[PDB]
């Protein structure tokens, strides 16, 4: 688990990797992400 | 008293989601794609009518 805050992200270059399995981004559509603010962002990683 | 109560209830009814992400048009417009914005706006319209 990693928490990121108090920073500005490009939100457009993170696509330079390979296409992923699925984009089930509930709520905000993952194309209108550069214009709105949030409070805090988390990132959890694991390996069905 | 009745004429004030009816108008107060009508005004207060504007803060109900009726089933949606949010009860404010601007946030829905600036947060989501048009295909889902249509559904949200339709839900709000059906709520208010």
């Amino acid at each position: 688990r990693k928490r990121i805050s108090n920073c500005v992200a490009d939100y457009s270059v993170i696509y330079n990797f390979a296409p992923f399995f699925a984009f089930k981004c509930y709520g905000v559509s993952p194309t209108k992400l550069n214009d709105l603010c949030f409070t805090n962002v988390y990132a959890d990683s694991f390996v069905g | 008293n009745h004429n004030a109560q009816a108008l107060n209830t009508l005004v207060k009814q504007l803060s109900s989601k009726f089933g949606a992400i949010s009860s404010v048009l601007n946030d829905i417009l600036s947060r989501l794609d048009p295909p889902e914005a249509e559904v949200q706006i339709d839900r709000l319209i059906t709520g208010r009518l």
